[PDB]
């Protein structure tokens, strides 16, 4: 079949920036090329077909080009709505095919600080024979952070999960939220629960922490 | 112009599935219809497609023999049955027409001897503390579910401002969960009413939850 | 002929 080439598979680029994906072309394929944006995390959108025809409602500052064997999507004026990874899609022959796809991020300038909240498990929760507490930590740019969970100062280790979002589409920013999962009978044993986060935007590490029976 | 595709699939391994996406806004025998499909965390793989008023069928091969798609003109649908369906095989499979319409809304098949649970949703309440800037985090707990795609939306759509939901975790017992927090002013929690609106197809649950600031 | 892209 016709394999398309998509390069680079990853890139990072500032605010403002003008960017340029390339798809090489293993066959010639004339000009029946396609773009393909898909944000995190919804549906691919077509942004470009016939490697220059705009489709209505893509902004301007996306523009594509080429013939034959070889294809660049050009992003200029890079804004945060632009975070998302871009497919060229090829339709000369079948069956039709994909490129590996370009994943694009932001590098903001300025480090963010992530706003910390905790959460006590929910008395509706308690009935079930588990109790699970939740620290936030939205809002943030560098991916790296790190969490500790206190419970009644014991450090709590290997029964706590994470995840993180993708950068946020307005101030290209990350956010995380942490699972840390007890049973009722240890959960009702112990008062004190923290949420030690550390960060380059902080200077000193936060610490959220509340006791049960409070409210 | 929109399609509507199946929900999120369930099915063991060696089994066999047939997906549908419904067409709103044109007609099935005016256009061809394509399936591509993605596995998580990879790139788009076009498996095949039909011909506008059936007509033919041309299909990727690697999914030569293993997957037909055919059409119900007379209902305005469109169909893909696949077979011998492996733990390769589960993925999120688009459904869209050639031209210029949007794409399906999506349909995660998941390949598992597993048994499909429904989950729980619990509030993350806002504490009672209220600190700078007027602002607030309030959530939904959504635990001990199987398989995968949970949809959350708050306000049925209305509240999309500073809405995170996170990806899935893994728990030790193999069901998922996954958070959906929101920032808020604090002067409008007892005033303005937050609701989370969670699905999960496989299991046929539809839950609305308020999440609501705990009274002391 | 038919469309060539989705």
């Amino acid at each position: 079949d016709i394999q398309m080439n998509q390069s680079p598979s990853s890139l990072s680029a500032s605010l403002g920036d003008t960017i340029t994906i390339s798809c090489h072309a293993s066959q010639n394929i004339n000009v029946w090329l396609s773009w393909y944006q898909q944000k995190p995390g919804n549906i691919p959108k077509l942004l470009i077909y016939e490697a220059s025809t705009l489709y209505t409602g893509v902004p301007s500052r996306f523009s594509g080009s080429g013939s034959g064997t070889g294809f660049t999507l050009t992003i200029s004026s890079l804004q945060p709505e632009d975070i998302a990874t871009y497919y060229c899609q090829q339709g000369q022959s079948y069956p039709w095919t994909f490129g590996g796809g370009t994943k694009l991020e932001i590098k903001r300038t300025t480090v963010a600080a992530p706003s910390v909240f905790i959460f006590p498990p929910s008395d509706e929760q308690l009935k079930s024979g588990t109790a699970s507490v939740v620290c936030l930590l939205n809002n943030f740019y560098p991916r790296e952070a790190k969490v500790q969970w206190k419970v009644d100062n014991a450090l709590q280790s290997g029964n706590s999960q994470e995840s993180v979002t993708e950068q946020d589409s307005k101030d290209s920013t990350y956010s995380l939220s942490s699972t840390l999962t007890l049973s009722k009978a240890d959960y009702e044993k112990h008062k004190v629960y923290a949420c030690e986060v550390t960060h380059q935007g902080l200077s000193s590490p936060v610490t959220k922490s509340f006791n049960r029976g409070e409210c | 112009v929109q399609l509507q595709q199946s929900g999120a699939e369930l099915v063991q391994p060696g089994a066999s599935v047939k997906l549908s996406c419904t067409a709103s806004g044109f007609n099935i025998k005016d256009t061809s219809m394509h399936w591509v499909r993605q596995r998580p965390e990879q790139g788009l793989e076009w498996i095949g497609r039909i011909a506008p008023a059936n007509g033919n069928t041309k299909y990727d091969p690697k999914f030569q023999g293993k997957a037909t798609i055919t059409t119900d003109t007379s209902s305005n649908t469109a169909y893909l049955q696949l077979s011998s369906l492996t733990s390769e095989d589960t993925a999120v499979y688009y459904c869209s027409g050639s031209g210029n319409y949007d794409w399906g809304q999506g349909t995660t098949l998941t390949v598992s001897s597993a048994s499909t649970k429904g989950p729980s949703v619990f509030p993350l309440a806002p504490s009672s503390k209220s600190t700078s800037g007027g602002t607030a985090a309030l959530g939904c707990l959504v635990k001990d579910y199987f398989p995968e795609p949970v949809t959350v939306s708050w306000n049925s759509g209305a509240l999309t401002s500073g809405v995170h939901t996170f990806p899935a975790v893994l728990q030790s017992s193999g069901l998922y969960s996954l958070s959906s927090v929101v920032t808020v002013p604090s002067s409008s929690l007892g005033t303005q009413t937050y609701i989370c609106n969670v699905n999960h197809k496989p299991s046929n649950t539809k839950v609305d939850k308020r999440v609501e600031p705990k009274s002391c | 002929t038919s469309p060539r892209h989705l």
